[PDB]
């Protein structure tokens, strides 16, 4: 195969080329809305917390692919352990808001709370890198999914639901320093 | 009476991955429109089939020089997404999270020298089972190899196929055993006509019928 | 409907588990699966 | 054999907006009847809609005087429901529960004059992105704005548009940042003939597609 | 059927879950529909 | 109102042989495909029938030797599928996790003598109930025998029926009694011609209507 | 469907339960099946 580079198009050459055959391929865990759908933790909990999928750690499975895509959009479910109840309020609400039983008010079971929040966000798609400021780095004040409040929170974990995403960008990997390629421990079987 | 039940044991305790959905809590909510927005993908490996991405050979450089010599290798990695040449493309950036792949890897090689200077490449790829890899285009010519020159147009695709023993293979090297599972590829000059510092950029992309297996997260917080 | 395995359909609609979508396309895909292939130019097999 | 199920974690404790329905204990009780009780309502943005309710301008006073100067801007209020001068509005009353809104926002202008007095008025919806408001109709006429006379027919009304970035807005001023990201309003004074003391009353109503969406309760008790 | 989100129906019969209203009218959505509005008087567009 | 239930006591609790099935973690696996993969068995009785096993007499030599001597007695082995001559063969080795047992059991007696040696043989099964054992054909020739002669076919199987008055029987000796459940069986030696080292190997293997009953384990780890 | 005696179908769908199985025999049951039998050579009953 061969072609003009400087054209950007794409070109997909197979190996029917010099008398082979492609294969059957089966691409379901690759997929946008499966491979995002699990539980990650937030490591940044305190009494009060502003739920923003940008708190995930940047090199998780869930984290780092969010942060290859510029914009997103997705339902969310929560499981926090918590001690007292805990209070939810949407995208917009006033922090002493957090303090009423109006409010979503989950009473404590003995495991944990598993919730399942919608997304309440004004702009039609969030996105994870924006370009300017808000105030007449960081992202605005309005990308969140809301805000919960307990007593104390000691884990939270995020999970997102009909995942959409939009506009990709740069995904790294671990770089090898001087080795031919990456050698770790792989699971094998004792003795 | 009521329906009787057998609360079982080892049942229902939370699973980070599990199939099922919770219990809402706040209802009739209705998003903002966002028909045909623009530029959506649904699945990652169409994204690295789409789009090819640099390597990383020497110094960090994603372009081998023409070389005046009587060695003319001008370069060889391993076929495994955790390779040092590939540490910064994308497809090894998605790799990293999938425990086996399985499928050809398309190389895209593009000249970039001046109207006055043509070259003459070669690329084999060299399976495993030899103990030292070739060093020279007489030697390494009884692979699966492809030779192309240049002209007006400037690129040429090759298909690193998928030639293994298992159906799948694991993307990460196991442990301090070298001579890798996959073997290798190598990129040969074959002769050069007034290009002394003219270079050959290089970029990696998924092919036809690549495939990602389990998911898995590997890197350290 | 991503990694989600009940037979069952969800006990509460529509409107309280999840937000409902409203209006008034996937764009990599269309990219590519109309990337070029086979050969250019001649060919002696 | 009996059905076997599995108490899940996580699931059942009481979330004080769960849509599910209690146990009952006392059956068999009929009401009185209530057949076509008189005035009864089924949205509170319905009875916004059909009732309007006066602002607060300066001192507590639900008009504005024509005034004797060559400033000729009898008021200006941010376009928030959180605003000073709406304050006492039941439209303000209902939003202050609610998280975001959307729609346009009527504003609904009385004379109160004696029948040997004229006047002109001019409103103007100045929206953001200027630093200063203006200060006079010559600069504001720019602006989306209407103008209105003084004879048999005493009242005009004028629809605030929404025109804003996102889809929704918040109701509440966020921090100690200024420039209200909504516009601001300038009711103007164009010019006036022997009306040295009469009034306008100024009040404030819904529209015909304004929306509130998520309830919350930010009253401290 | 404000803020209810089970499909099955109740457990319980309509007798024992709510009180049973008798018999022997929306009024401010008659008002606030019949509000007056388009323009007044004459028009030049 | 939601369905009430009873949380009954004494069930739920796991049972290692429970014929329920768990709740998964992780889906969407396909395997790599094995289609007509070569040399399957789905019961383990087929492969015993199909495959016959040599037993272990004396010294641990598979075979009996033609004996010079008045006494005619070959071997002698009880019925019982703990034995110790079938304590090698295939068919004890599935019998010995299995409770009882009923049906016929094949023995395969083969000559291998050379071409200028003949003999003749007779297996007979002699039913419990007779204080010590016959050692002589004149007084065993009673039972349920078989006699055949060496020649072309060398090969000549015997069918140990059953017959027990319980349907079914134990697998394993129970105590310190003897005299064997299940009688035993006798292979005796008629005559034979200028066979004075030339042997005959025995095996055994399972019926047309073997059958194991319940499963255990009983060996001790 | 080996040691399984539950009635109604599983909750979860067959692609979580298990694996599944691709394509592009059981050979000791036909080896079992075909053994020789009855006698051989001429018989006197």
């Amino acid at each position: 195969t061969t072609s003009a580079g400087e054209s950007a198009d794409p070109v997909t050459t197979t190996v029917e080329n010099y008398g082979g055959e492609t294969q059957v391929q089966r691409r379901h865990h690759t997929d946008v809305g499966f491979i995002m759908d699990r539980f990650v933790k937030i490591n940044n909990t305190n009494p009060t917390h502003v739920i923003d999928l940008m708190q995930t750690h940047q090199h998780g499975l869930v984290g780092a692919l969010l942060r290859a895509a510029t914009y997103y959009f997705s339902d969310l479910e929560i499981v926090v352990r918590h001690e007292g109840n805990l209070t939810w309020v949407p995208n917009g609400a006033p922090e002493a808001a957090l303090s009423n039983a109006g409010n979503p008010t989950a009473y404590n079971k003995a495991p944990f709370t598993r919730l399942a929040l919608p997304y309440t966000a004004p702009h039609r798609v969030l996105a994870t890198v924006y370009n300017g400021t808000s105030k007449y780095t960081q992202l605005p004040a309005s990308f969140n999914f809301g805000a919960i409040r307990a007593t104390d929170i000691s884990e939270l974990l995020v999970r997102m639901k009909r995942a959409e995403l939009y506009c990709p960008r740069p995904l790294l990997a671990v770089e090898v320093t001087a080795q031919d390629r990456h050698k770790q421990k792989i699971i094998a079987p004792a003795k | 009476g009521i329906v009787p039940v057998a609360c079982s044991d080892g049942y229902g305790g939370l699973v980070t991955t599990d199939p099922k959905t919770a219990d809402p809590v706040y209802g009739k909510v209705y998003n903002p429109p966002r028909t045909n927005y623009p530029g959506r993908f649904t699945n990652l490996l169409d994204v690295a089939e789409a789009c090819p991405t640099f390597l990383c050979f020497d110094d960090g450089k994603p372009y081998v020089v023409t070389r005046e010599d009587e060695q003319r290798l001008l370069a060889k990695f391993d076929v495994s997404l955790a390779a040092k040449h590939m540490s910064n493309t994308y497809l090894s950036g998605i790799a990293q999270y999938y425990a086996q792949y399985s499928g050809t890897i398309n190389l895209h090689f593009m000249f970039t020298g001046s109207t006055d200077s043509k070259a003459r490449y070669m690329v084999a790829y060299v399976p495993p089972g030899v103990e030292t890899p070739p060093d020279t285009p007489e030697r390494a010519a009884h692979c699966i190899h492809a030779e192309w020159d240049t002209g007006l147009n400037s690129k040429f695709t090759f298909s690193i196929p998928y030639v293994s023993a298992a159906d799948y293979a694991y993307t990460a090297s196991d442990v301090a055993e070298t001579t890798n599972v996959q073997g290798w590829v190598c990129i040969y000059q074959i002769t050069h006509g007034k290009a002394q510092n003219d270079t050959l950029v290089v970029s990696v992309s998924a092919g036809k019928d690549f495939e990602l297996r389990l998911p898995i997260d590997p890197r350290t917080q | 409907s991503g990694n989600t395995g009940s037979i069952i359909n969800n006990y509460y609609m529509q409107q309280y588990q999840n937000s409902m979508d409203t209006q008034l396309n996937d764009w990599f895909s269309k990219l590519a699966s109309s990337a070029f292939s086979g050969l250019f130019g001649a060919l002696l097999a």
